[PDB]
Parts: C-alpha cells; structure tokens; sequence
C-alpha cells in the first residue's frame, strides 16, 4: 500500500495491530510519509483552505501547519495556500543538443569511415 | 622526358660499345619498344634523372592549391538539402526492389556466370552502397556544421 497511493489505508493499518506494539515502526512510518505528504503539497493545487490540507494529515490545529507552512512554501495567509505552479526556468535548450550531439555527430563519424 | 644524347656512329662502324657502366644507375628504367624503333641507342642514349625540390617550395605550394575559405561553415541551400535527401531516396526504393530481385536467383547457376551475366543490366549491390555514402555525407557534414553556428554565434 506504501507503493502506490494509499495513504489513508496505511494510516488505517497506522493502530490496526493485531500482532504487537510495532511503535517504534509506525513512529518512522509516520515521519516518512510526514514529509511525503509535505513532499505532494507542492503540486499545481489552487488555494486550499485551512481546514483540507490541514486535515490530510493528522492534526485539527496546532502549530505543526505552521511547521510545514514554515518549512515549503504555500504561504500561511488569510486562510490560503499560496500557488507558485510556475515550472518555467528550464526549457529552450539548444546549446546542450548543440554539446552533446556536437560530440554524437563526430563519434557517428568514427566509426564510419575510419577501420577499427 | 628522357633527356638524351648522341653516341658517335663511328664507334657503331667499329662495333664497340660504349659508355663503360661502373655504377648500377643507368640501366634502371627500361626504354620503350617505341624509343627502340627509332635511334635512341645506336645513335642517341637515356639519362637517369631527378628533381630538385626544398621545403622552401614544398610548402608554398601545398597550403595554397585546394584551400577553402568559409565554406564548410555554411548551410548548403537550407530548403534544398533536405529536398536533395529526398531526390536519392526515392529511387534508391526501387534500387532497393532491384535488391529484393537479384539476391533471389541465387543458389542457382554459379556467381561466375553472373559476372559475365551482368553486363547488360545495372546491379543494386555496388549501386546501393553508392548512394549510402552519398546520403551519409551529404548529411553529417551539414549536419555538425548548422550545430557548430549555435555555439560560435551568440
């Protein structure tokens, strides 16, 4: 259930113990999906109130949303999470093509006229 | 060449021989049968010859014959390149057919019979690899120079 998305159900099976304690096992298990869920904030979500993502976790309203609001973006406002979905920097490469396939070209040219 | 020279026809009347070989130098180059028809010994002789040359005249003469100027940095005819890599693929189809021809008679009468045979008609084998050098090399070459332009210009 960790490997694909069942989050609920793992913390379902998070107290529906029938074996024994597994504590120290279920308190890993919870700092690993901890920043796994704080990891699946940042999305291309919309606002989110203070009360859904606030409840995906665990908790109805400590300091722990400051936390986590504190600790990534999706900024503590008037009851919003702010949405910096901007995946922009990145594209319109020509120049790592123009390296690397500067370097494929010749090395096509290698073995193709030169014997070995 | 050849540069030559006259022997004496009297020594010819006396029948002897000339010219007294002490060094393995002369007799190196054979002379033409058509040479031998005319006078070049009885009456004219060969002389074994060289050039001189120095790196003086050597280099002066190398770097400066075929040298290009900014031609490989070009784009040889942008639209038409790609429309030239057309132009050869198209027959080289039904060069490729003629390829799905002539392997089929094989296992038949001997392959020397068919380089007698074949003297008629076109073969795809050497035909076929003829224009995969050509389609090669008219791309590579277009190709690493249009990518070298991106770095060298901005």
């Amino acid at each position: 259930y960790l490997m694909e998305g069942s989050y609920n159900k793992v913390f379902l099976a998070k107290g529906n113990i029938p074996a024994e304690s597994y504590t120290f096992f279920i308190d890993i298990l919870l700092d690993t999906i901890r920043d796994e869920i704080a990891g699946c904030i940042e999305k291309a979500y919309e606002k989110i109130l203070f009360t859904e993502a606030t409840r995906i976790l665990f908790f109805n309203t400590p300091k722990k949303m400051t936390d986590y609001a504190k600790k990534r973006g999706w900024v503590l406002g008037p009851n919003n999470y702010y949405s910096f979905a901007s995946q922009q920097q990145k594209p319109e490469d020509t120049t790592i093509p123009s390296t690397e396939l500067a370097k494929q070209v010749i090395e096509y040219a290698r073995q193709l006229e030169m014997i070995v | 060449i050849d540069a030559f020279r006259l022997i004496n026809a009297n020594m010819m009347v006396l029948g002897h021989e000339p010219r007294q070989t002490t060094s393995n130098l002369g007799h190196l180059n054979k002379p033409s049968i058509q040479a031998l028809i005319h006078g070049l010994n009885r009456h004219y002789y060969s002389i074994t010859i060289n050039y001189r040359k120095n790196e003086l005249e050597q280099k002066m003469l190398l770097n400066l014959h075929k040298k290009s100027w900014m031609e490989g940095l070009t784009l040889q005819d942008y639209s038409e390149h790609c429309k030239h890599n057309e132009s050869v693929v198209k027959e080289m189809l039904e060069l490729a057919k003629n390829y799905n021809k002539a392997v089929e008679e094989e296992d038949k009468m001997t392959p020397e019979q068919l380089a007698i045979k074949n003297v008629g008609k076109q073969d795809p084998k050497r035909h076929l690899e003829e224009h995969v050098d050509v389609l090669m090399t008219s791309n590579i070459v277009q190709c690493l120079a249009a990518m070298l332009d991106t770095v060298v210009f901005k």
